[PDB]
């Protein structure tokens, strides 16, 4: 059987994926954290300035 | 009349394959990283813990005499057990 | 063969307006390669939602990627007002009856989840105990995996972190914590206990400790997941990270007014404090600068109420007070407990008999003269 060189080519590239796909959606979905929040830093800071001209 | 052919693993199936391997008994497993320590070897943290179970079996087997108590045998290959069961052993 | 601005209307016309569904799978699939890398094309896509989910295999998971990618790309085209009658559309293919679809519904959901305002709306009307139904024995290899991604991706939000607490889905996930078989779903639930933990603005971080951080295995197997020598540096450090906060929270947990609250309020609960050497080691003569009647008060909930379960508590923490002071045999004494403690070694619970029986040896263990 010949097909061993094959499955390699099968199912090890389907680990390459998986690691490449869901450990980088784990990092692109913690825009909630690292996105959200750290605008709501700064937009403090824009209503720290304007509670002086209202 | 042997081959040293090369044999890949998975570490998802890492312990079920090579029990079952280990169930069967034609295999000559080659270290073929010499140059490390006795430590570092990927699993030196769990050998103990089996060592330490071990311990505890080679101190508890010793007291189960001097009390005397008969012992059963039941003699049979069991089942190896899992990592998932290795956990709930040590409780 | 880029450069493509125009012609979404007649793609979109012809996509309705096609018998060959296999050929409109195809133009499906396409326009699905096509917006994976490209720009938003949801007044359309309201039009595309009615004609999705039709008899059709292939067609129904494409269409729902491409509607929640969609819904995951522009800002005038979030439209959760439409998702929330889409949402509901699609739980009932969100149930659990189906096979080798609903793997990719799950990473649909994931997409969908993935919006903050969108997922409040979607908490309210979602009914969270079907994917606490997944979180059931369905075989959970990847779907798991999917599923506790969903959970960590809800628990960002401290408001929807607070309406998380209406459920057992922490100590729930602690099962599937004791499973850590892909290595990547221990990854997943890790950071998730440090989402759940950490990102909640209240008192109830204890609420959220004491269900399944402090009273399961949980603290325990997190011991043997730092002595693990992962290479993911981030596991290794949430590993750390919620080492720290539940080893502080266990010893908060023992203050000896918290033990005095579970004594004076009553019923006795099997708590960390009762089983932690600092506690009885530290709290020696808190009983005796009480009025020492208090820790006759636990021996008087001891004697009077038969209490198969609390009064396994009040036989260990007995122990505890006679070990740490000699002088409270001489007050166990004066106040009779050891003939209770005696007669309750014959009682016929298994578990109330051994903790008075290591409770009774320990009452004369340091024999002084009568």
């Amino acid at each position: 059987s010949d097909a061993d060189v094959q499955k390699q080519i099968k199912h090890m590239m389907a680990f390459i994926e998986q690691e490449a796909n869901e450990k980088a959606e784990e990092i692109d979905a913690k825009a909630e954290e690292e996105f959200n929040i750290e605008k709501g830093r700064l937009v403090q800071t824009q209503r720290l300035k304007i509670m002086e001209y209202y | 009349e042997m081959t040293l052919a090369q044999l890949f693993l998975q570490s998802e199936a890492a312990y079920c394959c090579v029990s079952e391997l280990g169930e069967l008994g034609k295999v000559q497993f080659r270290d073929l990283n010499p140059d490390v320590n006795v430590f570092q070897r990927k699993f030196v943290n769990e050998v103990r813990r089996c060592e330490e179970m071990d311990r505890k079996l080679r101190f508890v087997e010793k007291e189960i005499r001097k009390a005397n108590i008969p012992i059963m045998d039941t003699g049979e290959n069991p089942e190896v057990p899992f990592p998932r069961d290795m956990i709930d052993l040590e409780a | 063969q880029t450069e493509g601005s125009q012609c979404a209307k007649t793609f979109i016309n012809l996509m309705t307006h096609i018998s060959k569904e296999q050929t409109v799978q195809y133009i499906l699939t396409l326009v699905d390669d096509t917006l994976q890398e490209n720009h938003q094309r949801n007044t359309a896509w309201s039009y595309f939602l009615p004609m999705l989910n039709r008899q059709d295999l292939f067609t129904v998971h494409m269409a729902a990627r491409i509607i929640a990618k969609l819904a995951a790309w522009g800002k005038e085209l979030m439209e959760g007002s439409d998702l929330n009658y889409y949402f509901n559309w699609i739980k009932t293919q969100l149930s659990s009856q189906s096979s080798q679809y609903v793997q990719c519904v799950a990473g649909c959901l994931q997409l969908m989840l993935r919006v903050n305002e969108y997922r409040f709306a979607w908490v309210e009307a979602d009914g969270v105990n079907c994917i606490m139904g997944v979180l059931s024995n369905k075989c959970g290899f990847q779907l798991q995996y999917q599923m506790i991604f969903s959970v960590w991706l809800l628990a960002f939000s401290p408001q929807m972190c607070e309406h998380l607490r209406r459920y057992n889905i922490i100590p729930v996930l602690s099962d599937i914590l004791q499973e850590s078989v892909k290595e990547k779903v221990t990854r997943i639930i890790l950071a998730a206990f440090r989402n759940f933990l950490e990102k909640s603005v209240e008192r109830e971080t204890r609420q959220e400790y004491a269900l399944a951080m402090i009273q399961c295995k949980v603290l325990k197997q997190l011991e043997n997941l730092e002595q693990q020598k992962y290479d993911d540096e981030d596991i290794s450090e949430d590993i750390k990270f919620l080492l720290e906060k539940l080893g502080e929270s266990v010893q908060d947990l023992s203050s000896f007014d918290e033990y005095s609250s579970e004594l004076k309020s009553g019923r006795l609960e099997w708590s960390p404090v009762h089983k932690s050497e600092k506690f009885w080691r530290e709290n020696a003569a808190r009983l005796n600068e009480k009025n020492y009647e208090l820790l006759k008060i636990l021996t008087k909930l001891l004697e009077v109420s038969d209490d198969p379960q609390v009064l396994a508590v009040a036989a260990h923490d007995v122990g505890e007070y006679v070990r740490h002071y000699p002088r409270g045999k001489r007050v166990i004494e004066q106040l009779g407990g050891k003939q209770l403690v005696m007669n309750h070694m014959h009682h016929e619970d298994q578990q109330v008999r051994y903790n008075a029986l290591l409770a009774v040896q320990k009452l004369m263990v340091h024999n002084w003269e009568y």
